[PDB]
């Protein structure tokens, strides 16, 4: 009784159904115009936080106190579990196998009686450690005992490292000078550098011809970071070692990266480990695909999750090492 | 004729849903939460009959402390339990809970003392002739009508996915990720707190939820949508308070739901949930995974985001195979079908089998539940 | 691999045909029993494969073939109701001696032309009228 | 059991040992008694069917 | 005229079955049974125990497979009845108490399994009349030729069978153990090498079906590794049913060469063409000419591309210079094991030669021996 | 040339051992850990440095996420095996690579590229003058002492069968299962949640994994340790965590050992090791069985649970027929043994003509390591 | 040198030697029935 059924729903309800059925939510309008607005009234004041307080305390105050029908006690109206108690095992037998060794063992220490629990085959009771250096040799080393709590490894203490000393509007400056005697850049784990600023250093090193290693490990560098090294990538010819390990690199800057390695033969190791975001399998394919193009690529640090591009992309770095092995053999003879 | 059938209970980690099996929408909806008088002795003991519950409790935000006694799935306080059972039973449904049975919903992953505790409240204190416990995945895919796929369910304290492949569960591939939509409160207050709008206790909690539900959306591009924000301000709105005063979300609308997809924001080492639905699909088989590919379902009342769906499908198959279709079934009324697929698991005559009854229980305990369920 | 395009030409064209000559005039002579069995009760098999993909048509079936009094079926338009049409009549023939293989609900229910017509020709062979 | 010392049982698997370790000697000497005397038997016989 | 009888080949891997006096087999389904895996948390679904045939590798992903045949032996016979049920009253929908049953045999294999068959076919099915036969006389039958020497492989048993005049010689018949699943195994353990894993009997038939798309028999070995090592041009590459992508490359003729070597599995048997060639040496010296001239090959696993060149290259190695050596290969010949089965009962003196139910129940199981060869 | 000593190198999945020639024991054992930085905030501790490797990394677990460059014996990272690599030469050995020769281990059955890249690796950037792979299994039986038997070893990534008589290996019979420390490390995570404790990240795992080494025994009897367990609290211990708390693992300790002995508690469908073992001497022909019964050695870190070596004789004798005898040698310093007998190795008169010249490599590129080795 | 190292190393011997008396008894067994099975049938022939 599909009209009666419709008959049962308000008008009111009928009418909107058509509308709403006309309207199929708002799949056309982007997501952020998808909601609708709350209210007309424009927003005043700087938020007097003492008046929300008082005026909630106050209605609060002033409501009439629904009466429930029924009354919580806490009365336990069922029938109680009470579980069943067994008769166990009340057997006793006195073994009594000589004075000697009665008075030996009766005065031993825990920690040294564990050492002969464990020698004869209590393996459940101990630890394993501890019941294995009690089977190391012929002597008590048990010092801990069968019922105390075991504890974790501690390892070892490593010393602070001394924070990162280099300042950023100087190297860039010597960067944009042509400095002979700068040749490392460094730029690993400092605070709130600048995205403009990174990019300003992804121009400064196109001119820059004495400079042999880059490292923006830790940076949070984002994607316009990552489009402007690549196109940096292209102009540079001294530049050996980038790195961009530990970073928010989206996979289509990591796909700009790769897709910068054909025009230069001058980047021998490119790092991008640990990025936020799994790049997706595509995005893998078509790196190890136009990697295998490339030929000057030495050392390529990624941990991909499939096998068919990992094995391709070992199989490429591979014929390069092979490449530089037979090149050298030529030259000597 | 048996006693009008069960009683489908949802008790969700913020609110509860009760309702009779064999209905398509819940009797009552109410938030599961416990209201004390918070420190004073005023005005004659103010605050009498000093556990509020549920409507009452929220009517009276100022005078009182909100306590949820469910958190992250896991049951804190048990009295507070025992108090909305009661509250559900007595209070809204008005119905005799010696002659219902009744169905319960969990987490899949949970500490096993849950199941004999909430068997024993049910067999000690309100007498049910029968019970089960279920999960609430596996409801939602009865509610979708089908028998093959994987499922997300993300409520208020937990997330969890699940494959099935023709009614045959994988329980190795079952994932549970603990960030939930409060975790999403706590940050929109992180956020907001920087903007100048300071909310702290209790009430703050409500009207920022509120907040959170009514205004917030799922960007398509994050980085598009920070120069969209910071160019202009279309995509600004205005939230006006119950007293009367008007404040102004703005760029905090996106920034609240994306903690879903990167959980860096909040301060979890953790992946993202479509990271959690890819990794439970390649834990599977080769061969049922384009399947599961094909019948990916999202439910609760987390998903009620506008334009999740279309985000996390664009994110899955940036991750999957170019070869195979994705696709994402997310119904309007998701909140509710786990309540839903109590309705129907109910109403199979099948399932007259499955109760636990009183009298096995008066000969095996609480422990039966581990036989009995699952 | 002209040999081998030549048996991959045979596997497609011979057995092929000749399974479906069969199965094509198996189902029409099934059709007209089921329909002359149906025919007391108001009730009518259009399609083989299609009115006894719900479980309805199966259980009344069962129900004149029999002469014997079948529980309620349950209502629904899902698919989990459908299995259990299906699966509350695969249960009285499992009642009544009648052996089957590879018969699930899901089967009849998905529509596989081969059980359904096995369970047919079962159903003509096996069972008894009575 | 509740209530165990685990003294008492270290000395109750003290006497198993034991007793394994005495079984296992009557079983040695048991057999070498046994083989001597199917071998001088299998012998004589041997002899006289020649 | 007579009721036409039931063809039925029971093969290591496939079981195919249809009516006498057809050119066809109207129902071919792998003999595989599998059960469930997992646990079932859905009520209300199917509760049946057991898949077979094609239901089974139609669901691969929640099930343990089984084959009830390896090595041409009966291990399980549960479900072989399961099997044979599926066959006679689903796929094609027959009375088994109204048709004579033909059944088809390795040459030589344990004697009780014969018994075991008949009391199944006379005790449960109840058929009124049944007959046995051996493989490669029925693809002798199936070759239109009366003199021959017949070769076959499946996937449990590689048999030689030479016959003169339709006169067969018992103590010329050689058998092997080296067949098709035992490729199927080598090319597992060789596709290792590649860092591709599959070890699940689900992914067992993707690696079947990888062999059966992409293998081939080199005419020469060390010339095809020479040029396979040399350049890429040999790669091919294959969609696995989750999306992903797999390269072979030299594993595609390594697979096949394992059958003329059987070193690299570990035997120390001889190669096919070395067991032909001393199943004809061990003849008499006047039928050689003919059989020499008249070797038939037949089986699935000797549909490999490139299997006859290379047979007959190594046969005319092996044999005299002054014979010549001629390969048979239908091109249809993956059948023909079932296909001189339908000829044989449509024969007038073949219904001379059925055990009918009368003898059975007068001199028991045993009555097998006495008629069938 | 005798002062020129050859270095002995094992890397396992989780430890590596290095070590000089013709000593008892290796020098330097630590395990092989990337760790990197956190993506939450800047670390504290280090400034310049990008990643930490060995105990280093082991001990700032808190602002670091852990990576293993050994996936079931396969080096997916190899940069990580080249960190691993140059820790291991600079930092616990003190000694140039330039100047001695080394010796390597590698699994049965691997890709064919292992090889390959490893030389190449090893003699492009340390040129180290000789060097030679070997394989575990053989190495194992070297340290037993005998020349028959099976080696049964199970490290942190792969499990292997080899059956080897009077020095000559059997390939067809060489099992190789996927059975390792790391799944049984992951299953005491999913044991463990049901009591209440939650373990997510890398730290955890390696909490998980010293909680594992030092609680855990093989049962004799599953059911008879399940009955006992049920009954009584006998077989509790407690375990401590770093932040303080005390844990009390309960039944769980010889549940996580037995998914050896039942891999379908991990929901793979492959065989216990005891049926591997059986499988693999069924597979060697009619006649050298009887040794191969006598002489079942284990080897492998894995096989440290105590227990393990009675049940894995009570399975075997349940299996083998009732004539044959079986004996298990279990060596109590077995977990190094794959590290010692690559000391006898490297120390005999014969080998040294056995190694790879720099020259060799030189003409025959890096495929050399697949005729000259095994 | 105290008496608790003694028990330890008293122990620790005689285990070891039940396990040697095991392993040859049960040695010595096998060669027993060996013997046994040759003679009977000696016995039967002598018949
Ligand atoms: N209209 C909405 N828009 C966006 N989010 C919503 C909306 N309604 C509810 N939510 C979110 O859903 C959560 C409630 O989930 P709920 O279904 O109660 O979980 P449970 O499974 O524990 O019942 C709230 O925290 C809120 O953030
Ligand atoms: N086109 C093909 N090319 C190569 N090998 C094939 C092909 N088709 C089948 N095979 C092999 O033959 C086997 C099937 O043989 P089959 O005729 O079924 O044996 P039987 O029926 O005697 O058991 C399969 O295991 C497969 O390895
Ligand atoms: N005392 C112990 N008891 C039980 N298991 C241990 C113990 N010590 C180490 N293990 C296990 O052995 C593994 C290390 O094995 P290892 O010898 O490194 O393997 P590999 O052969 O790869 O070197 C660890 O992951 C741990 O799970």
């Amino acid at each position: 009784d599909e009209d009666e059924i419709l008959g049962a729903l308000t008008e009111e309800e009928l009418r909107t159904l058509e509308n709403e059925l006309d309207e199929l939510d708002n799949a056309l309008l982007p997501a952020g115009l998808r909601q609708k607005d709350q209210t007309t009234k424009a927003p005043t004041g700087p938020f007097k936080r003492e008046e929300l307080l008082d005026h909630l305390e106050k209605q609060a105050k002033e409501f009439k106190d629904r009466e429930d029908l029924v009354p919580y006690t806490g009365e336990k109206r069922g029938k109680v579990w009470v579980p069943k108690q067994k008769p166990m095992d009340p057997v006793l037998e006195t073994v009594t196998l000589e004075p000697e060794l009665e008075e030996a063992l009766a005065n031993a220490s825990d920690a040294e009686l564990c050492d002969i629990a464990a020698i004869l085959g209590m393996h459940t009771l101990m630890s394993n450690q501890q019941y294995y250096q009690a089977l190391g040799s012929s002597s008590i080393v048990n010092k801990e005992g069968l019922n105390s709590v075991i504890k974790p490894t501690q390892y070892k203490p490593v010393p602070d490292e001394e924070p990162n000393a280099t300042d950023v509007e100087e190297t860039l400056e010597r960067i944009k000078n042509n400095d002979p005697k700068l040749e490392e850049v460094n730029l690993n784990n400092i605070r709130n550098i600048p995205i403009p600023t990174l990019k300003a250093y992804a121009e400064a090193l196109k001119e820059n011809s004495y400079v042999k290693k880059f490292s923006i490990v830790g940076t949070r560098s984002n994607d316009p970071v990552a489009f402007a090294l690549a196109e940096m990538l292209k102009v540079n010819k001294v530049l050996k070692t980038l790195n961009v390990e530990s970073n928010f690199i989206s996979g289509a800057g990591i796909l700009r990266l790769v897709e910068a390695l054909p025009y230069n033969t001058s980047l021998v190791e490119l790092k991008i480990d640990n990025q936020s975001q799994p790049l997706g399998n595509k995005v893998e394919m078509e790196i190890v695909s136009m990697l295998e193009k490339n030929a000057t690529l030495l050392k390529f640090g990624y941990h991909f999750t499939q096998q068919g591009p990992r094995l391709r992309a070992s199989n490429a770095m591979m014929n390069n090492n092979d490449l530089v092995r037979k090149r050298r053999l030529a030259d000597l003879t | 004729d048996d006693d009008i059938a069960a009683l489908v209970v949802d008790n969700g980690s913020g609110m509860c849903k009760a309702g009779f099996a064999g209905d398509d929408a819940p009797r009552a909806v109410f938030p599961s939460i416990v209201g004390r008088p918070r420190h004073q002795g005023v005005m004659v003991g103010m605050g009498q009959k000093d556990s509020y519950v549920g409507d009452e409790a929220q009517s009276k935000r100022g005078i009182l402390t909100l306590k949820y006694p469910i958190e992250h799935g896991i049951v804190t306080n048990w009295d507070d339990m025992e108090k909305i059972w009661h509250h559900t039973f007595y209070n809204e449904l008005r119905v005799a809970p010696e002659e219902h049975p009744v169905l319960l919903t969990e987490a899949p992953l949970n500490p096993k003392a849950n199941r004999e505790k909430m068997t024993q409240i049910m067999f000690e204190t309100f007498n049910t002739p029968a019970m089960y416990v279920a999960i609430q995945a596996v409801l939602s895919l009865y509610a979708s009508g089908r028998t093959t796929g994987i499922v997300m369910d993300s409520g208020d304290g937990v997330t969890h996915t699940v494959p099935i492949y023709e009614g045959y569960a994988l329980p190795h591939a079952i994932l549970r990720l603990d960030l939930a939509g409060r975790d999403l409160t706590d940050y929109l207050m992180k956020i907001l707190t920087e903007r100048g709008y300071s909310f702290t206790t209790t009430a703050e909690r409500e009207i920022v939820r509120d907040i959170k539900e009514k205004l917030c959306y799922v960007a398509l591009d994050f980085e598009q949508e920070m120069a969209t924000a910071a160019s202009s301000s279309s995509l600004e709105k205005s939230y006006e308070l119950p007293d009367g005063q008007v404040i102004t979300i703005g760029n905090e609308r996106f920034r609240c739901p994306e903690a879903l997809f990167q959980p860096s924001f909040l301060g979890m080492e953790s992946c993202g949930i479509h990271e959690t639905t890819f990794n439970s699909i390649m834990k599977c088989d080769v061969d049922i995974r384009k399947d599961l590919y094909a019948n990916t379902v999202l439910s609760g009342g987390t998903t009620m985001y506008p334009g999740i769906a279309d985000r996390m499908q664009k994110e899955i198959t940036a991750l999957a195979p170019s070869t195979m279709k994705i696709k994402i079934i997310a119904p309007p009324e998701r909140k509710y079908s786990v309540w839903i697929g109590g309705s129907i698991l109910a109403s199979l005559s099948t399932f007259q089998q499955m109760w636990i009854s009183k009298q096995e229980y008066d000969e095996s305990g609480p422990s039966i539940v581990h036989r009995k369920c699952f | 691999d002209n040999d081998n395009s030549s048996a991959r030409l045979f596997e497609r064209s011979r057995i092929k045909a000749l399974a479906d000559e069969r199965e094509v005039v198996q189902k029409k002579t099934f059709t007209k029993w089921v329909n002359s069995h149906l025919a007391r009760v108001s009730c009518r098999i259009t399609d083989l494969y299609k009115d006894l993909r719900d479980g309805r048509m199966l259980i009344k079936l069962l129900e004149v073939l029999s002469g014997e009094m079948l529980p309620k079926p349950t209502k629904g338009k899902m698919r989990i109701h459908c299995l259990e049409n299906v699966d509350k009549a695969l249960q009285f023939l499992k009642e009544q001696r009648v052996h089957l293989e590879n018969m699930g609900s899901h089967d009849i229910v998905d529509g596989n032309h081969r059980l359904v017509l096995g369970l047919i020709w079962t159903i003509i062979l096996r069972f008894q009228i009575q | 059991m509740a209530g165990i010392t685990t003294i008492e049982a270290v000395k109750r698997k003290i006497q198993v040992l034991q007793q394994q370790a005495d079984d296992a000697e009557e079983r040695a000497e048991r057999l070498q008694r046994e083989v001597e005397g199917e071998r001088r038997a299998r012998e004589q016989a041997e002899a006289e069917v020649a």
